[PDB]
C-alpha cells in the first residue's frame, strides 16, 4: 500500500516519527543488584518496552497492509531482535556500558548479577561495538529496525513484505549516497550493516534460550513475555 | 493472546 509509494526520504521521515520513547526502569530498587532484583526490574522494562514495540510496528510503513495473522507471527519471530538493537543503539554513547534505561545503565561485572546473562551481554556490547566503529547514523538505525521486523518471520509462513523490505534497501543505499559515500562504499556498507543482523539473530536465540532457562522460577515472567517466548518453542 | 488486544488497540 501506502508505502511502496514513499520517497526515501519520507520513509526515513515515517521511520523516525514512529520512534518508541525511552523507558525509565523503576527506581526502587535503587542499590547494588541482586539475581533476583536485577531479574525483576529486566522483566518489568521488557514488558513496558513490548508494549511501545508493539504501537510502533503499527507506524512502520507496509505493516498494518498484513493481516492480524502475519502481523503477530512477525512480532513473536522477532520481539527480542527488536529489543536488543534498540538496546545496542541506545548503549553506543555509554562504550563497556548497556543502557536497559537512563537510570539503569550496566557495565559487563553487573551482567555476572544473573547466571548465563553475561554471556548475552558480551555479545550486545560487541554489537555497540560494531556500530560505533561504522558511525550507525539514526537513520541507518531505524531502516534496520524495520528490516528485522519484515525479514526475521518472513521465511517460516510474501511479496508485499520483500517489496517494503527492497523499499528500505533504496532507503539505506539513498542515505549512503546523500552521506557522499562512493557506490563501492554504498555496497560494501550495506553490507557490513545486514551482516550484523546475522548476529543479531544469533543473540536472540541464545537470549531466548536464557529466557527459557528462567523457569528457575525466581521471578514470574508477566503474561506478555510468556506469550512472545512461548511463540519459540 | 495480549498481542492480539494490543495489535487492534
Ligand atoms: N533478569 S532476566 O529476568 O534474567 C531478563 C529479563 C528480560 C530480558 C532478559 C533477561 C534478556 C537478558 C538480557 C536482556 C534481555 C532482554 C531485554 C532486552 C532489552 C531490554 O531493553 C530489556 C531486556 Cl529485559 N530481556
Amino acid at each position: 500500500s501506502l508505502a511502496l509509494s514513499l520517497t526515501a526520504d519520507q520513509m526515513v521521515s515515517a521511520l523516525l516519527d514512529a520512534e518508541p520513547p525511552i523507558l525509565y526502569s523503576e527506581y526502587d530498587p535503587t542499590r547494588p543488584f541482586s539475581e533476583a532484583s536485577m531479574m525483576g526490574l529486566l522483566t518489568n522494562l521488557a514488558d513496558r518496552e513490548l508494549v511501545h514495540m508493539i504501537n510502533w510496528a503499527k507506524r512502520v510503513p507496509g505493516f498494518v497492509d498484513l493481516t492480524l495473522h502475519d502481523q503477530v507471527h512477525l512480532l513473536e519471530c522477532a520481539w527480542l531482535e527488536i529489543l536488543m538493537i534498540g538496546l545496542v543503539w541506545r548503549s553506543m554513547e555509554h562504550p563497556g556500558k548497556l543502557l536497559f534505561a537512563p537510570n539503569l545503565l550496566l557495565d559487563r561485572n553487573q551482567g555476572k548479577c544473573v547466571e548465563g546473562m553475561v554471556e548475552i551481554f558480551d555479545m550486545l556490547l560487541a554489537t555497540s561495538s560494531r556500530f560505533r566503529m561504522m558511525n550507525l547514523q539514526g537513520e541507518e538505525f531505524v531502516c534496520l529496525k524495520s528490516i528485522i521486523l519484515l525479514n526475521s518471520g518472513v521465511y517460516t509462513f510474501k511479496d508485499h513484505i520483500h517489496r517494503v523490505l527492497d523499499k528500505i534497501t533504496d532507503t539505506l543505499i539513498h542515505l549512503m549516497a546523500k552521506a557522499g559515500l562512493t557506490l563501492q562504499q554504498q555496497h560494501q556498507r550495506l553490507a557490513q550493516l545486514l551482516l550484523i543482523l546475522s548476529h543479531i539473530r544469533h543473540m536472540s536465540n541464545k537470549g531466548m534460550e536464557h529466557l527459557y532457562s528462567m523457569k528457575k522460577n525466581v521471578v514470574p515472567l508477566s503474561d506478555l513475555l510468556l506469550e512472545m517466548l512461548d511463540a519459540h518453542r | 493472546k495480549i498481542l492480539h488486544r494490543l495489535l487492534q488497540d
